């Protein structure tokens, strides 16, 4: 264990709270990001109809990237 | 370190510069790339 | 006044870096064991905890030192040179002697 | 030799200890060095952005180039009218060339370089004690109209003078996580459209290659086990402590440091001449000083009982 | 920033007003070392701040 | 000069004002038109 | 408190000026030899010194 | 006094000549930065506003 | 007598010890005198320009 | 002679280094002016076709000013 000044990975090694819910994966299994409510997308980040945060460059790149395929739907980017 | 002449050279444009300024290189703590260092004050400035 | 030069850090992802010897002034070199560094764009190494960082720091002459510099001198015996204005009769002579 | 070809150089992103939001961040206007050795109170500021040049690197007094947050390593140009220097209040811009600015700044505990408008509005504050500097043995707020001329060293306002050089080094790798997909349990390499990306993976063994399309990788279960960068970039960058160096960090070129410290003459105040009261083996000096003034005395004999005092008031 | 008063203003419009009260706003630091702003390298100390 | 009463008058609107304020007129140095002067402080302000 | 009245300077371009006696409070007058004064518009005299 | 170009006589440089206009007649302050007229008599007085009350 | 007729007066150019460029220059807003005897912090400034006309 | 803090005109007198190269004719032969690269010509000062600074008032006043007389040229001012 470790002090409340540190957040425990689900591995055994604990990183500080400033590194938790900061948009950066610094847990081996990512248990420091996929628990907090910071679901915001960046200024340049495209948003799927499914809510996933995908880079804007990935949109209509020719290959499906997002779970629902909205990134490559003909409606979302005309072809 | 911290005294007049902590850095010495035969000229201003010489390549034989010798110095002893107590540069301690610290272990990086932040994730962003960083060289943390601590140093003594300039002996020239202190003598000034 | 010295100017601290901190070169760009050298990182090796899965590997070890050695501290070499350089002739620069107050060259300090240290190697750190596990870093996992970040730039703008995320992690810069794939390796989890085997990332080695090499920190270098030497000192130089500040650019403004061509004006704001001090010269250390050792001064030996001093010598007196006098200028005289000897007047004998109506003639005035100007001479410089040791 | 020292070159002035800024088409061969590029700006970069530093790590400013104090951005607009009062937190460390990655900035295009990071302040590397601040020099205050000018007797008139001007400072030399080194910035990760290049001023006085346009995007292509050609000379343009009204333009400055900087590194974008975009994942394509782009260089954007904006007007110099958005560049503001401040210490406690706004400072006056005296010149700009490359990474260097010259500013007339009031005293303060910090130096701030700002982009005051536009999409890339940002600030960089570094800690630096800018004090009031005066020449001679008498204090002043600004140089007077009447006085004597004294030797002082100032920063030349001309950008064609050099006070040294700074070393240009080859740009290092820059891994971007926008090139990693991690679809279900597999990692996919995403090049930025028509660009070549070199990847490194430690998914069991060391894998490296240059690719231009989607790549399935081998045995890579997570995106943290791979990095991907572009080796297209060739423009030289400064020897900054916030970039990862190249495998070949030899000096590729040198750039001038403008605004050389030159000898000039300043106007310094002449104090109110004192009234001398003469008594037996001594004098009295009735001294009028509005700002601190130096009184130095010494006996002209074997023992000079030297006195030095800073006098204010009557 | 530090100062001796706090002012709230409406900077334009018909209701363009102001209000100044006397209050000593000082520079605060955490720990046994003074700073102007928090550094980049250091240790992590327990501090109490106002949640945004 | 420099003390209380350096300027004296029988009234505020009198025409017989007497003063001794140590006005030294200096040689002009700049090319622009200038009367350069130096003077003692106000004895009234010092006494205040 | 006293107000130091400095009148508009008088310059004679090729000629001599003389100090006169005046009864104002602490009236100080001095005459300087070679000036060549400048205003916004250039030199104000035709002589050199 | 002239109202057009004048060649003058025996002058090789412009520093040996000065030219001014006498049209200006509006009173000015007794300022240390102006060269006085040959008649520096008080032509008028102006109020100093904002009395200490 | 004290006049309030500013058609008889004109502004002038002074010598400011500190202009915008941190050097002395000839200015139309030269500050001649500053008076601070008010107990509420107000000051009186004399300027080579004329305001309100 | 005199110190390097002054400029020696070709007359026998030296004026301060600031007085040289500043737009005023200071030496009896104007040596402090006709030496520099101060080709900047003022805002109210029109620039003649021959490269000389000539004040805007002289421009097509009815009398030639420049060596080439560009001020009186009918192309510059319709007449
Ligand atoms: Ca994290
Ligand atoms: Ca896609
Ligand atoms: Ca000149
Ligand atoms: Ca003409």
């Amino acid at each position: 264990k470790c002090e409340p000044s540190q957040f425990q990975c689900t591995n055994g090694r604990c990183i500080t709270l400033l590194w938790k819910c900061d948009g950066d994966e610094d847990c081996v299994d990512g248990s420091d990001e996929k628990n907090c409510v910071k679901k915001t997308c960046a200024e340049s980040d495209f948003v799927c109809n499914n809510g996933q945060c995908v880079p804007s460059r990935w949109k209509c790149d020719g290959d499906p990237d997002c779970e629902d395929g909205s990134d490559e739907s003909p409606e979302q980017c005309h072809m | 370190p911290g005294a007049f002449g902590d850095i010495q050279a035969s000229s201003l444009y010489a390549t034989d510069i010798v110095a002893r300024t107590d540069i301690r290189l610290l272990k990086p703590s932040v994730k962003n790339i960083h060289v943390p260092y601590t140093q003594a004050v300039s002996g020239y400035e202190m003598w000034k | 006044k010295f100017h601290t030069v901190i070169p760009s850090p050298q990182v090796k992802c899965c590997g070890s870096l050695e501290c070499k010897a350089s002739s620069k002034a107050d060259y300090t070199c240290r190697v750190f064991g596990g870093v996992y560094p970040f730039m703008w764009g995320g992690a810069q190494c794939f390796c989890d905890s085997e990332n080695t960082q090499l920190s270098e720091a030497y000192v130089e002459f500040a650019p403004d030192c061509t004006i704001d510099h001090a010269v250390a001198l050792k001064v030996h015996t001093a010598a007196l040179k006098v200028g005289l204005r000897i007047v004998y009769g109506n003639t005035t002579a100007h001479l410089d002697t040791f | 030799s020292i070159t002035d070809d800024f088409t061969l150089t590029s700006p970069y992103l530093g790590f400013c200890p104090y951005c607009r939001h009062s937190a460390p961040c990655f900035s295009p206007i990071k302040i590397e060095n601040v020099w205050d050795e000018s007797d008139d109170g001007s400072i030399r500021i080194q910035v990760s952005a290049q001023f006085g040049y346009n995007q292509a690197g050609t000379a343009d007094v009204t333009k400055f180039r900087y590194m974008s947050y975009d994942h394509d390593h782009d260089i954007k140009e904006d007007s110099m009218e958005k560049i503001a220097i401040s210490t406690s209040g706004p400072c006056r811009r005296l010149g700009h060339k490359g990474y260097f600015l010259l500013a007339q700044c009031p005293p303060g505990d910090s130096v701030t370089v700002s982009i005051t408008s536009g999409a890339s509005e940002n600030s960089c504050t570094v800690e630096k004690k800018i004090r009031r500097k005066f020449v001679g043995r008498e204090e002043y707020l600004f140089p007077p109209v009447h006085g004597k001329l004294l030797k002082c060293h100032i920063y030349d306002h001309l950008k064609e003078t050099s006070a040294g050089y700074i070393t240009m080094h080859r740009p290092g790798p820059h891994a971007y996580k926008s090139y990693l997909k991690e679809a279900s349990g597999e990692v996919y390499i995403k090049p930025p459209s028509g660009k070549n990306v070199t990847y490194e993976c430690k998914c069991g063994d060391y894998s490296t290659g240059i690719v231009s399309t989607q790549t399935k990788m081998n045995g890579c279960t997570k995106a943290r086990q791979c990095i991907a960068y572009t080796r297209d970039q060739t423009k030289w960058v400064f020897n900054s402590p916030d970039l990862i160096r190249h495998t070949d960090h030899s000096v590729q070129g040198k750039l001038h440091i403008p605004f050389r410290l030159t000898p000039t003459v300043c106007r310094v105040p002449l104090a109110h001449t004192p009234t001398v009261t003469k008594w037996f083996k001594g004098i009295t000096l009735h001294l009028t000083a509005t700002r601190p003034t130096l009184l130095t005395t010494r006996k002209l004999g074997l023992r000079a009982d030297a006195t030095a005092e800073w006098i204010t008031g009557t």
